[PDB]
RNA sequence: GGCCAGCAUCAGUUUUGGUGGCAGGAUAAAUCCAUAGGAAUGUAGCUUGCCUCGGUAAGUAUUAUAGCCUGUG
RNA sequence: AGAACUGGCGAUGCGGGAUGAACCGAACGUAGAGUUAAGGUGCCGGAAUACACGCUCAUCAGACACCACAAAAGGUGUUAGUUCAUCUAGACAGGAAUGAACUA
RNA sequence: UUUGCUCCACACAAUAUAGAUGGAUACGAAUAAGGCGUCCUUGUGGCGUCGCUGAACCAUAGCAGGCUAGCAACGGUGCACUUGGCGGAAAGGCCUUGGGUGCUUGCUGGCGAAUUGCAAUGUCAUUUUGCGUGGGGAUAAAUCAUUUGUAUACGACUUAGA
């Protein structure tokens, strides 16, 4: 109904120094640094103090205020992950056929390798994304750990590996073999 | 009010540009319209691409060469939709269409000549704030326009030759500033601000 | 149009039988008196057993704002018909004058529900007395201390058809 | 009303109009894309058809039934003379396409190529690049400006070419002249071959 | 190393903010907001230039960066009490916006002998200018 | 001087005319600084002249003239209708003419 | 005295500006002035807790070092 | 297909509805000037890219009587409204309003 | 095919004008942001300032613009040459060096104008082309006919012939 106001708050801890300006943010932490582009939303950011930044909307409908709180979240998001990252942990389930799953370097491009799912003679391969990392933790069956400071990059390099192993021409009810992602968190 | 007068079509809507544009070409005014690949349209990107579509499945059906042709080049686009708003199979509309030129990019003659702008078509006045649009020069690419990158390259090249020539003008123009400047307080300067000059 | 409000004050035409007929008043917003006469035969019919053919006008007077430079917050009541059924509706406007709220209720009627002027009665206009008897926030939100706000994305007019700089929205 | 039975249309609509080619020689309007990694070669070659033959190899090809076995093949056999290169061809890139700019001409020229430029050789003056040649005659000024132009602004580089007819059992004695894109070197290494 | 953001610089709608009158009756004059109706209507009373107190549309003034203490909803008379103290029409007059409104006013006023002598006082002092920048 | 103007530019637009009728007895003129019925006002009764050429020498001249009269104001933006002694020719929507200063009031 | 024009003073029709004197209404309503009463989106002052030594938050307080609303003349 | 009263077309041009025997406006000797009707004023196209308050974003938007079509039933799309209940004595979600059923 | 062809400077004729009548006066990017000036540790930095339209800036005085005298500056500007660099998207333009020459209204003087008769575009622009002067520059092809069959209804195509 065309609020006149509508603010949220954004806090920043001790060591990472935020700088916005025409809508370009560049957060800097102890881990890195995050950018982002937000030349696409019409908000307005102004600082408190060094520990207190504030996002406004001026006259704003019902669809337009409910964008300035994903612009709050997006920040935050970038705020943590260069001060506590974020960890990404997937499991391999399978019946019969073993799932193995190697890192190889093909053209200095850093893939990941699924093999023998569910019989298949097909090769899976994956890119990784610039800015995440891969391990394979030990002490634990089947288990791929993706670590990075951009929590789109590492959720959505997380999202690839799911959707290259589905099941096709079977009751994925009865066959449930594939990679799934078994617990979202920090590195710290 | 010039003899020719130059538009830089970056930013401007197309329908409103080219409605102010045919009817100066009528009264008699010569136009050149430079940059048609940075022109805008209301909508977003796959509305107005399957607008287009829609324009291409229109042809003479026992004989395409004869049918409605599909120009694909941004400079072309524009030019459809000035010819829509000119009686064109006239005498007098095809001398008003005689007095336009478009083009993409800024071509070596015009690149050293003064470019305006239209208030009435630009999108920045016009849009209200968060509405999407498209830009003409992505539209021609997906409907096979073959000339985007060389165009690119060309007008890279462009601009470091005009930002060089504006540094050494702007540098020119701080020097006339401060001639200017110490020549005040004198007597002409004193009767000249009595007169408003 | 601009609307003005009336008093109009008619009765029924006296008889043998009834001499000094009662006087009834009622308060009309129209364009001009012509309007307000016929609006007070309108509404007059639904209410008593008479017409204007059987009646007469007593006196039409314009009534004006009493603090016209005061800004007030109204309470409106209408009853409109939609295009299947009649309903009852509450509004809350904010102006300097009864005329000035009566005129924006219409313009509100007609982009909102699409209601034309002759689908509109209106029940009663009244003047809030004191805060936190509004009941809308889209009023209330005008209501707070020091109220204060920007107007951003500025267009200004052009009185020539072509401009020789790149235009700015500052403000 | 529907036609009573479907079947597929004659003929390919892509082969459109099934008028005579322009010129005897056809042109080649696609040549691969250039690596500029790799040192500078022709795209393309000039010949004429004599005829075809017939040939025996052995078959490589595991899983076939006739892996390791001898089948009869027929081959076409393209008589190629070496060419001669006679000049050099720039273009550059304008958003309208792809423009020649500059056009240099060897010194000397055969009376094969000189052939082409004529109609009625026999009666002519044989006048053709006479004037041209002058411009070796001094230092090469002329001609060192035309390939620094070359250098300076070419994106394509292509070659002037024509066939040795003579050495043909043909009675044409007029050449073919052609242009090859020269693919491989940066554009100044082009024109330097 | 501290956080940097950019800050925003609009002339807010407030009471106390000075408009400048563009369309109307009242047009070219100065005035005061007294009280704010709703998102585009605001009323406004400029006593010292004959502004009547009336409620008026945004789109009918515009911002100026000026702007005095008035307490809300104040009366004609408060209101040229509260002007005259912070000294409104003296600030005015020092900006560059005022001077550029009186100087065009000012050349729209000369007259053809004056137009003359214009001409020949830009041509002594170009005469210098150029002199001084060889 | 460099300048030797003391008329006002014009442009001959169209006639006077409905959707789908024209009026060649009316010309609409389009003055330059002109954009206001009001300020229109001034040019009223004005001579104009439009001033072209011919091959042929008549009266020791190769430059012809057709002259007219400001009548009255047309629309919102500053176009006056204008009569001539003989109707402009078609072929000139688009021309320029010459708004001369008199008759002056001044 | 044949052709084409310019200006002045009038007549008929019409279009577009500037300006003067009057009448009506709640003998406009307001503003402004005087006076009575009142409230908060509560001014001055005062109290209470942390506070980069004066800055907020809420309690009291109806004109005081801001003002406003209502009735009446 | 067949009747009733009236107005029209036929027998009728003219302005408007792009286009049309019947609709809207208006009926016609030859001309000049002024003013309008119905209908219009981004460009084609004569005339405000006028003013004002709102509503709408459609991967098949919508756009003006006669007229050149769309329905039942649905949508936590968005807007306004009706009724009841919870909430200052801290509800809903996991320190301020919220929930349910309905109307267009 | 009776000295033809081409370029340069002006001479006279013809030709027509989709419409000169002081000047088309060059950053880029953003618009919920920028321009300019200034300082430093050169930054997504600090400070100051501007907008609210070109309603500007530049130019603009002289028989459509004459003939002469002086003073102050050593500038401004036009024409024809000259030095160097840059420009290929349709560059055909931009910048720069030196000298010669005309004018200067930056300032002060002296002569001339009439009669176009009270207004009449009152003729001052640029398109093409032709004929005569003289100063340089260069001295070919195509078609028909004949011939060939990689071609072909006829044209056309593809070959050959001092
Ligand atoms: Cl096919
Ligand atoms: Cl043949
Ligand atoms: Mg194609
Ligand atoms: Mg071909
Ligand atoms: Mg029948
Ligand atoms: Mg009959
Ligand atoms: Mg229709
Ligand atoms: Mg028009």
């Amino acid at each position: 109904m065309k609020y006149i106001q509508t603010e949220q708050q954004i806090e920043v801890p001790e060591g990472v120094t935020v700088s916005i300006k025409s809508r370009i943010v560049k957060v800097v932490g102890p881990r890195g640094t995050l950018t982002k582009n937000l030349k696409h939303i019409d908000v307005t950011f102004t600082k408190v103090n060094n520990q207190l930044i504030k996002v406004a909307v001026h006259n704003g409908g019902r669809k337009h205020v409910a964008a300035l709180r994903t612009v709050k979240s997006l920040v935050d998001n970038m705020i943590t992950g260069v001060t506590k990252g974020y960890k990404y942990k997937m499991r391999y389930v399978y019946a019969h056929f073993p799932i193995n799953v190697n890192i190889v370097e093909k053209d200095g491009a850093k893939f990941i390798e699924v093999r023998n799912f569910l019989g298949d003679k097909k090769i899976r391969n994956v890119p990784v994304r610039d800015g995440v990392t891969i391990e394979f933790s030990t002490n634990v069956k089947d288990e791929i750990v993706l670590s990075g400071n951009s929590v789109e990059d590492v959720s959505q390099n997380a999202a690839d590996l799911q959707q290259i192993c589905r099941v096709r021409n079977k009751d994925i009810r009865k066959f449930l073999d594939g990679i799934y992602v078994s617990h979202k968190g920090f590195i710290t | 009010v010039e003899p020719v007068v130059v538009i830089d079509g970056k930013g401007h809507l197309v329908g409103r540009l080219a409605s102010v544009v045919a009817k100066q070409l009528l009264n008699g005014q010569k136009i050149v319209v430079v940059r048609a690949e940075e022109l805008n349209i209301s909508g977003e990107f796959f509305r107005n691409k399957l607008k287009y579509h829609d324009f291409l499945r229109k042809a003479t059906a026992f004989n395409k060469t004869r049918g409605p042709f599909h120009f694909r080049a941004p400079s072309r686009i524009f030019y459809k939709a000035l010819r829509g708003m000119v009686s064109h199979k006239t005498a007098r509309g095809k001398a008003a269409l005689e007095r336009l030129k478009v083009f993409e990019g800024i071509p070596p003659p015009y690149d050293k000549k003064k470019r305006v702008v239209v208030p009435q078509a630009l999108r920045v006045l016009r849009l209200k704030p968060g509405r999407k649009y498209t830009t003409l020069g992505k539209l021609s690419t997906s409907v096979g326009w073959k000339y985007e990158d060389v165009v690119a390259k060309l007008e890279a090249k462009r601009k470091v030759s005009s930002a060089e020539y504006y540094a050494k003008k702007r540098a020119f123009t701080k020097k006339v500033a401060s001639a200017n400047a110490t020549a005040a307080e004198s007597d002409v300067a004193k009767q000249l601000a009595a007169l408003g000059y | 149009a601009h609307f003005k409000e009336y008093q109009v004050i008619g009765r029924r035409l006296p008889t043998e039988s009834v001499p000094e007929p009662k006087l009834f008043r009622m308060r009309i917003f129209a364009s001009n008196e012509v309007i307000a006469k016929s609006r007070y035969w309108y509404f007059l019919q639904k209410l008593h057993k008479v017409k204007k053919a059987s009646g007469e006008i007593v006196s039409i007077n314009q009534i004006n704002e009493a603090h016209p430079t005061k800004v007030k917050n109204f309470g409106v009541w209408v009853r409109y018909d939609s295009r299947s059924g009649t309903h009852n509706m509450y509004k809350e406007i904010r102006d300097v004058s009864r005329v000035a709220a009566v005129e924006t209720l219409y313009q509100d009627m007609a982009a909102r529900h699409r209601a034309r002027f002759r689908s509109i009665h209106i029940l009663k206009v009244a003047e809030i007395e004191k805060t936190a008897d509004v009941k809308r926030q889209y009023v209330k939100q005008f209501l707070t201390k020091d109220l204060k706000f920007p107007l951003p994305h500025r267009v200004q007019k052009s009185t020539k058809t072509f401009s020789y700089k790149r235009p700015s929205t500052f403000y | 009303s529907h036609r009573k039975y479907e079947a597929p249309r004659h003929g390919h609509l892509g082969f459109l109009p099934r008028k005579r080619a322009a010129s005897i020689r056809a042109r080649v309007k696609a040549f691969p894309k250039d690596d500029r990694s790799k040192p500078v070669a022709l795209t393309s070659f000039l010949g004429y058809k004599a005829g075809m033959t017939t040939i025996v190899r052995d078959l490589d090809r595991p899983g076939s039934k006739f892996h390791k076995r001898e089948v009869v093949e027929a081959v076409t056999v393209v008589d190629t003379p070496p060419v001669v290169v006679v000049g050099v061809v720039g273009y550059v890139e304008t958003p309208r396409g792809l423009r020649s700019l500059t056009t240099v001409w060897a010194e000397h020229l055969s009376d094969e190529v000189k052939r082409r430029f004529y109609k009625n050789w026999y009666k002519s003056k044989k006048k053709a690049f006479t004037k041209y040649s002058a411009k070796y005659a001094q230092d090469g000024a002329g001609i060192e400006r035309e390939l620094a132009r070359i250098k300076k602004y070419a994106s394509v580089v292509r070659v002037l070419v024509h066939t040795q007819i003579r050495k043909t059992p043909l009675a044409q004695k007029k050449a073919h002249l052609a242009e090859i894109q020269l693919n491989g070197g940066s554009i100044s290494e082009k024109v330097d071959w | 190393t501290d956080s940097i953001v950019k800050a925003s610089n609009w002339r807010l709608v407030e009471v106390g903010r000075v408009v400048l009158i563009k369309k109307g009756q009242s047009a070219g004059k100065l005035a005061a907001i007294v009280e704010i109706i709703d998102q585009k209507k605001v009323l406004i009373d400029g006593p010292k230039a004959g502004v009547p107190r009336q409620a008026i549309n945004l789109g009918q003034v515009v911002l100026t960066p000026l702007t005095f203490a008035l307490p809300r909803g104040a009366r004609t008379a408060t209101v040229s009490k509260k002007w005259a103290a912070a000294a409104v029409c003296e600030k005015w007059a020092a900006s560059s916006w005022a001077k550029k409104i009186a100087q065009r006013e000012r050349r729209a006023a000369l007259t053809d002998f004056e137009r003359f002598q214009v001409m020949v006082l830009r041509k002594q002092k170009r005469y210098t200018v150029k002199k001084a920048l060889a | 001087a460099e300048s030797h103007r003391l008329y006002v530019k014009g442009k001959h637009l169209s006639y006077q005319r409905s959707k789908r009728v024209n009026n060649p007895n009316v010309s609409l003129i389009k003055i330059e600084g002109v954009a206001t019925p009001q300020d229109a006002q001034f040019y009223l009764g004005k001579r104009i002249a439009y001033v072209y050429r011919a091959s042929k020498e008549v009266r020791g001249s190769k430059i012809r003239v057709m002259w007219g009269k400001v009548t009255r104001t047309h629309g919102n933006s500053g176009v006056v209708r204008a009569t001539f002694r003989n109707n402009l020719p078609a072929k000139t929507f688009g021309a320029s003419v010459r708004i001369f200063l008199y008759p002056s009031n001044i």
